[PDB]
RNA sequence: UACCUGAUUGAUUCUGUCAGCGCGAUAUGCUCAAGUAAAAGAUUAAGCCAUGCAUGCGAUUCAUUGAAAUUGCGUAC
RNA sequence: GGUAACGGAGAAUAAGGGUUCGACUCCGGAGAGGGAGCCUUAGAAACGGCUACCACGUCCAAGGAAGGCAGCAGGCGCGAAACUUAUCCACUGUUGUAUGAGAUAGUGACUAAAAAUAUAGUUGAAUACAAAUGAUUCUUCGAGGAGAGGGCAAGUCUGGUGCCAGCAGCCGCGGUAAUUCCAGCUCUCCUAGUGUAUCUCGUUAUUGCUGCGGUUAAAAAGCUCGUAGUUGGAUCUAGGUUUACCUUGAAUAAAUCAGAGUGCUCAAUACAAGCGCUUGCU
C-alpha cells in the first residue's frame, strides 16, 4: 500500500546548552538579521555545515578525480546563483572560508529592509508577511525565501498591495465609509 | 485574461487535441470554465461545446493560473471518448439518480438468499 | 597479550563475546530474567492500588520523614514502594485508589535520601499529582 | 519529628499573597527584539 | 565539531564508577493562531467478537431491452 | 537448551572502526481458534471451500440447524499504550460491470517542513471534486513549559516555616537571619511547545581489531608436560604445478541513504518541466 514518506530535519541544536559565548554570539545574529528564535539560527548553521563538509570530503580527493570535478563545480554552482561565494574565488578551499552571516544576508527579510523597500527589519518581515512584496511577479510571503543573484534586482511591491497600487487597505476603507 | 494554449498535441486516434491551457486574471477572480471554453473555441474556430477545460488551480496572489483543455473534432466523438462526469458538468449529459453504495450492497446480498424469479421482487 | 595472527578471528570474536558478560550492561539488558524480575516488566509506568500509606525514614546526614505509599501493580500484583513527589500531596492520595506509577530517574536504584524506593506516583484517580499539586484540577 | 500526619505543614501555614497584572508581553520576534535591545540581569543586591 | 563537566580528600595526583550533557523510540504531565504533508490496537491477549459491508461477470433468451436459470470464467491474485 | 526470533531491503546513533533494532507499506516465508483429512482445479492441503475431533459460542416450537474479523469500520477484554459501524469506483490496478484492493474526507501535540501575535475570523462567487470538504484566486464586515548554589544561563529581594514540611538526576539545601523548601516580585533557557519515566546510540580507549588493563588501585593459573588452536630463522635471475593476496571487468529490484538537474512562492517534498505562438520543437 502507501509506501514511507520521506522527512529531513534541517536542525541540530548545540551540544552544550549554556554557554555565554554562543549564547551572545547567536543572539547577537538574531540582533541584527531579525530573527524568530534560536531555531531560525540554528537552521543556517547546519546548512552551512553540510556545505563545509562536503566541500572537505571533495578536497580530501584530489585535484582531476572524476567525482571532485563533478561534486565541487556543482556545490560552486549552487553558491554562486545564491550569491553566497564570490563568482572570482572558484575552489572549495575557499568554499571552506564562509559564515552564517553570508547565508542570512540572502535572505528575503534582509533584503527587503536593504534596498529600502522597508525601514526596519521587522517592517520588512511584516511587509512580507502580509503580503506587500512580490518577485520577479511572484507575492512571495516567506521571509526566509532566498534570492538568487537573478532575482536580487527584481524584487519590488506587489502590483495589488495599497504600497504598490491597489484598493486602500482597511483603516482607509474604514476612515472613507 | 489572457488564454494562451501550449503543448498542443492532435490525437487522431482519440478525434481530439489536447493543449495546456494558461489563464492571467489578475484581480479578477479564477476565470469560470465557461468563459474559458468561449475563449477557447474562438481561438480554434470551433463550437463552444466541444471544448472540455479541465484541471484548472489558481497560482497564488492573483495572475497565473494553469489547466486543460481538449479540442474534440465533434459532440459524437466527444460523448463518446469521454467520462460521464465531465459530461455532466458541462451540460453536455445528465447525471443518472442512483441509490448509494451501502443500500446497494445490501440489495445485493438480500437477493442472494432468494432463488427463482423472486430476486427481483425482494427489496 | 591480545593474539596477533591474521588467522586468530575466531579467538578474538570469542573471547569478546565470553568477556562482554562480565559487564554489568550487557549482562543486565541480555541475562534474561529481566522482564520477571522488573516490577514494571520492562514498562516505564504501571498502574497499581495503593494498599497503605507509609513514611521513610531519611538518610543521613538529613532528617525527615518522606511520605511513601505501598502499591500493588494491576500487570502482575507485585508489591512496591512508590514516592509521592510535592508538599502535602499526600493528602490527595487514598487508599484502595487507582495510581499511576512511574521510575525514580535512575533505572531501578533509590534517588537521594530515599532509601529503598525507586519509583514515584504520576497520577491518582485517573487525575495529574502536578495538576493538583498546582490546583489546575480538583479530586474526582 | 516526622510523624506522617504532618503532611502539607508548610503550605497550610503560608500566607497566601495574590498576584499582579502587565502588559501582554511582546511574543515571538518582538520579545527578541526587546532583549536585543535591552542587552546581573537580576542584580537585586 | 575526532570535545567533555560535577562528585571520594584537610589539600594533591590517580583508578573508577555514578551524575550531568546530545539524538531517537514509546508512554505521559502542563499547554497549543490559522494552514500543508503524515504515523496510528505491533508490543500484552495469533484473546473473544453483536452488527453492516469486503467477489462477482461469452453461449443458452417462448419473462417483462434484457430479468430468472443452465453453462463458461474468476474467487489460489 | 533459550530466544519478550519471521529473514532481507533497511532504521537509530553516528570522526574512522563499530553498537543497537528491524511486528510494520517493498521482496520472500508462514497462518487464518488448535490439529488432521480432502473436493474442485492449470494452480489450494484454500478456510469470506467442505469433512471430522478439541475449545468456545448462536437459533430452536427441543425434533434439529448453524459459527470462525490475524479483511474495512466498530464492541468487550488486556494493558502505560493506539482513530469513523462515513463517501466513491472519478485515481492507480485486477482479463473490466464489481472491487472496505484503491481513492476521498473524519479522529489525530507520533513526526517533518514553513510560519502570527504586532508595525485569525466572516459573506457570497469562481475553482476543485465522482459529489463534497479544505486549500488557491476575488469580494462583505471584522504563550506556555521548565528553572534561578555548582555542574549550567539566570536573585546572597521580601514574607512564612525552623532537620518540620519539603526540595534535590549528582554534590547537597532545611535545626528561628534559607540566593536551594512554601509564596510574591523579578530574572534565565527554549518557545507553540516544553517537562517527566523506560529504553537504544554517542559520551566510552568504562569491551579496546583499530584501541584498554593485570607489582601496590579489579586482574599472571603454585609449577611443569601436552593434544586441538595460534605463530614460526635464512636461502634459489641479480645485474650490466597449485593456492592465498592485489588490480581491472562481468552478473548484481525498487523505495531509503549519498548525489546531478529542476524558484512545488521557500523548505521538508515531488519528478518534474522550459520554449514558441495555435496544425509545435526540444
Amino acid at each position: 500500500a502507501r509506501l514511507k514518506t520521506v522527512q529531513s530535519k534541517v536542525t541540530k541544536s548545540p551540544r552544550r546548552p549554556f554557554e555565554k559565548e554562543r549564547l551572545d554570539q547567536e543572539l547577537k545574529l538574531i540582533g541584527t538579521f531579525g530573527l524568530k528564535n534560536k531555531r531560525e539560527v540554528w537552521r543556517v548553521k547546519y546548512t552551512l555545515a553540510k556545505v563545509r563538509k562536503a566541500a572537505r570530503e571533495l578536497l580530501t580527493l584530489e585535484d582531476k578525480d572524476p567525482k571532485r570535478l563533478f561534486e565541487g563545480n556543482a556545490l560552486l554552482r549552487r553558491l554562486v546563483k545564491i550569491g553566497v561565494l564570490d563568482e572570482t574565488k572558484m575552489k572549495l578551499d575557499y568554499v571552506l572560508g564562509l559564515k552564517v552571516e553570508d547565508f542570512l544576508e540572502r535572505r528575503l527579510q534582509t533584503q527587503v529592509f536593504k534596498l529600502g523597500l522597508a525601514k526596519s527589519i521587522h517592517h520588512a518581515r511584516i511587509l512580507i508577511k502580509q503580503h506587500h512584496i512580490r518577485v520577479r511577479r511572484q507575492v512571495v510571503d516567506v521571509p526566509s525565501f532566498i534570492v538568487r543573484l537573478d532575482s536580487q534586482k527584481h524584487i519590488d511591491f506587489s502590483l495589488q498591495s495599497p504600497y504598490g497600487g491597489g484598493r486602500p487597505g482597511r483603516v482607509k476603507r474604514r476612515t472613507l465609509r | 485574461v489572457t488564454i494562451r494554449t501550449r503543448k498542443v498535441l492532435t490525437n487522431k486516434l482519440l478525434y481530439r487535441k489536447q493543449m495546456v491551457v494558461e489563464v492571467i486574471h489578475p484581480g479578477r477572480p479564477t476565470v469560470p470554465k465557461a468563459d474559458i471554453r468561449e475563449k477557447i473555441a474562438k481561438l480554434y474556430k470551433t463550437t463552444p461545446d466541444t471544448v472540455i477545460p479541465f484541471g484548472f488551480e489558481s497560482k497564488i496572489g492573483g495572475g497565473k493560473s494553469k489547466g486543460f483543455a481538449l479540442v474534440y473534432d465533434t459532440i459524437d466523438f466527444a460523448k463518446k471518448f469521454e467520462p460521464k462526469y465531465r459530461l455532466v458538468r458541462m451540460g453536455l449529459a445528465t447525471k443518472v439518480e442512483k441509490p448509494g453504495r451501502k443500500q446497494r450492497k445490501e440489495r445485493k446480498n438480500r437477493q442472494k438468499k432468494v432463488r427463482g424469479t423472486a430476486k427481483a421482487k425482494v427489496s | 597479550g591480545k593474539p596477533k595472527g591474521l588467522c586468530t578471528a575466531r579467538k578474538l570474536k570469542t573471547h569478546r563475546q565470553e568477556q562482554r558478560w562480565n559487564d554489568k550492561r550487557y549482562k543486565k539488558a541480555h541475562i534474561g530474567t529481566r522482564w520477571k524480575s522488573n516490577p514494571f516488566g520492562g514498562a516505564s509506568h504501571a498502574k497499581g492500588i495503593v494498599l497503605e500509606k507509609i513514611g521513610v525514614e531519611a538518610k543521613q546526614p538529613n532528617s525527615a520523614i518522606r511520605k511513601c505509599v505501598r502499591v500493588q501493580l494491576i500487570k502482575n500484583g507485585k508489591k512496591i514502594t512508590a514516592f509521592v513527589p510535592n508538599d502535602g500531596c499526600l493528602n490527595f492520595v487514598e487508599e484502595n485508589d487507582e495510581v499511576l506509577v512511574s521510575g525514580f530517574g535512575r533505572s531501578g536504584h533509590a534517588v537521594g535520601d530515599i532509601p529503598g524506593v525507586r519509583f514515584k506516583i504520576v497520577k491518582v484517580a485517573n487525575t495529574s499529582l502536578i495538576a493538583l499539586f498546582k490546583g489546575k484540577k480538583e479530586r474526582p | 519529628h516526622g510523624s506522617l500526619a504532618r503532611a502539607g505543614k508548610v503550605r497550610a501555614q503560608t500566607p497566601k499573597v495574590d498576584k499582579q497584572d502587565k502588559k501582554k508581553k511582546k511574543r515571538g520576534r518582538a520579545f527578541r527584539r526587546v532583549q536585543y535591545t535591552r542587552r546581573g540581569p537580576n542584580s537585586n543586591s
